[PDB]
């Protein structure tokens, strides 16, 4: 436990308050170490935003704030406005590794317009691809908002991640988001499972698509 | 004050090595704690190596040993990261960053507590060995009111392929997905066209695969299972 | 009917305890003490380290202890030129190194560091309590 | 001859302050104050806030103080039923919300926070000083 750990998204209105918590171990937050946040705006290099759990630099505004409590902490944010949309990630140190550790980050999405779960199609692989020993799953995600997806695929009842490539969503015309997730497999994969599927969490729901080597 | 100026993009072939260049300006060096953290495209940022006031040493992160070396040149107040046996992975944003908190007055061990205030403006390393190479496209055959059915453009680069379906006739329901870059260096994107489920007995289905580069130009057609 | 230790100070055992108001280097630390007819930390005891890590557990701050050494190949003293007893801590941070103002003891998370005497940290005076 | 505070304890004005060991619900705080013959912080002055934002400036933790209200709808209140004094703090975070054993302020740096009652975070006890 040598990590520390994040959700990757959260979601607020403008003038809502939002939370992200930094869970550590007693390797890190919990041996002493203190909790830095940082705040990466689309297209830009991060910049620190809290240091040492609770305090600000100069041009942080007053309605970021910091707390640690055991082996965890604490962002929160006030007054949500459109310029606080962004990646935050927290860091700690870790004495067990010797070295910093940062959090998976967590997208904050201002909400600009309603949530909107997304639409999932899942394509098996095409009869002249296998004709070529090869194998492709296509998951496409689409007029999701907010803008953050989890996938996750299944071989029969297990969780696979070797061969999966999945995208970064991007912003629709409609401005809502889209994302596709391709599983590589061989011919034989296929064809030695009852099943394959995949799994779209957005805002803590998740849709399933399954297909199977039997169907026509 | 301080400010980190970083070296410019560089492009790199599998197993080469790049060298970044972070000069300081406003203070000395030698007096101060350089971090490197570098960001792959979509994912997060991961800590590489840096000053560490348990020991006095520089350490890098576990993941990288062997592959990361790091050095600072007295003179010119410049940090160097290298990082060698590249791999497509390896491409990323690279950032320097500094703990400026103290302004070389406080003892070491305040790291800890400031975090890293000051960062270089990053340098992209892009690790490709991708030529021209032409996209192979397979049906995505609608199946069980509308009904989804679509073209996947497989392996090739560069950027971009351009899709359109009934040779322009066909805009409506068309969604054409942005490409993923797969570890191989190869792109691959699927486009999609949603349809009355009482059309696929009736009218006929083609995307038209454009692809300059490999001069590779294909009407795919998509059947029903 | 006088206090063993004067207001916003803490009473441990036979002392008084406060902490800086600031970081300061390790000589400014000392004089602070002082002007407060008191010395830096001075750890004699395993009571004496579990008291100070207990009542800095709060803190990620740096904090001087009354411990310096002209350079490396020197022993470990207080301000009194009594000796480390070797069995209390271990001695992390910049052990190898020497600087023209000497190295200095800090406690930080509980654990000491040695580091130049010219540096900012905060620090913890004692003094007698008044038991009479 | 008896000392104003007990060891482990700050003397400041008529006061004796003790820091908890434990990160604890405030109720559970409460106690462990009680048993200390003490309560949970009360902040009646300029003076007490200046003295409490100076010794916990070496700290990022959020210390449980006696302030309190049931639902939103309340006032803020003292454990002692005094309310909280004009011009001395504002209560920040979530002063909006319903929880199931009510909101608490916790006091960190400059700031006071309101919270869950129910969270574990460390307190301050006082009791009079004996003069």
């Amino acid at each position: 436990q040598s990590v520390v750990t994040q959700p990757p998204s959260v979601s607020g209105a403008p003038g809502q308050r939002v939370t992200i918590s930094c869970t550590g171990s007693s390797s890190n937050i919990g041996a002493g170490y203190d909790v830095h946040w940082y705040q990466q705006l689309p297209g830009t290099a991060p910049k620190l935003l809290i240091y040492g759990n609770s305090n600000r630099p100069s041009g942080v505004p007053d309605r970021f704030s910091g707390s640690k409590s055991g082996t965890s902490a604490s962002l929160a944010i006030t007054g949500l406005q459109a310029e606080d949309e962004a990646d935050y990630y927290c860091q700690s140190y870790d004495s067990s590794l010797s070295g910093w550790v940062f959090g998976g980050g967590t997208k904050l999405t201002v909400l600009g317009q309603p949530k909107a779960a997304p639409s999932v199609t899942l394509f098996p692989p095409s009869s002249e691809e296998l004709q070529a020993n090869k194998a492709t799953l296509v998951c496409l995600i689409s007029d999701f908002y907010p803008g953050a997806v989890t996938v996750a695929w299944k071989a029969d009842s297990s969780p696979v991640k070797a061969g999966v490539e999945t995208t970064t969503p991007s912003k629709q015309s409609n401005n809502k988001y889209a994302a596709s997730s391709y599983l590589s497999l061989t011919p034989e994969q296929w064809k030695s499972h009852r099943s394959y599927s995949c799994q779209v969490t957005h805002e803590g729901s998740t849709v399933e698509k399954t297909v199977a080597p039997t169907e026509c | 004050q301080v400010q980190l100026v970083q070296s410019g993009a560089e492009v790199k072939k599998p197993g080469a090595s790049v060298k970044v260049s972070c000069k300081v300006s406003g203070y000395t060096l030698t007096e101060l704690s350089m971090h490197w953290v570098r960001q792959a495209p979509g994912k997060g940022l991961e800590w590489m190596g840096g000053f560490d006031p348990e020991d006095f040493k520089y350490h890098t992160h576990q993941k990288f040993q062997g592959r990361v070396t790091m050095t600072e040149d007295t003179s010119t107040d410049t940090a160097y990261m290298e990082l060698s046996s590249l791999r497509s992975e390896d491409t990323a944003v690279y950032y320097c960053a500094l703990v400026w908190g103290t302004q070389g007055k406080g003892v070491r061990g305040w790291d800890y507590y400031y975090g890293m205030d000051v960062w270089g403006q990053g340098t992209t390393v892009t690790v490709s060995s991708a030529s021209t190479k032409g996209p192979s496209v397979f049906p995505l055959a609608p199946s069980s009111g509308t009904a989804a059915l679509g073209c996947l453009v497989k392996d090739y680069f560069p950027e971009p392929v351009t899709v359109s379906w009934n040779s322009g006739a066909l805009t409506s329901g068309v969604h054409t997905f942005p490409a993923v870059l797969q570890s191989s260096g190869l792109y691959s994107l699927s486009s999609v066209v949603t349809v009355p489920s009482s059309s696929l007995g009736t009218q006929t289905y083609i995307c038209n695969v454009n692809h300059k580069p490999s001069n590779t130009k294909v009407d795919k057609r998509v059947e029903p299972k | 009917c006088s206090a063993p230790c004067p207001q916003d100070w803490i009473w441990h055992g036979e002392n008084c305890y406060l902490f800086s108001s600031g970081s300061f280097n390790w000589e400014k630390s000392q004089e602070k003490c002082l002007s407060l007819d008191a010395k830096l930390l001075k750890i004699n005891s395993t009571a004496d380290l579990d008291f100070i890590q207990q009542a800095i557990s709060y803190s990620s701050f740096p904090f001087w202890m009354g411990l310096s050494r002209r350079n490396p190949s020197y022993p470990w003293l207080w301000e009194d030129g009594s000796p480390l007893m070797p069995h209390l801590f271990r001695v992390r941070g910049a052990v190898s190194q020497t600087y023209p103002s000497g190295t200095c003891a800090y406690i930080q998370r509980g654990a000491v560091y040695a580091e130049n005497c010219i540096l900012a940290a905060f620090s913890i005076c004692q003094k007698k309590a008044n038991l009479r």
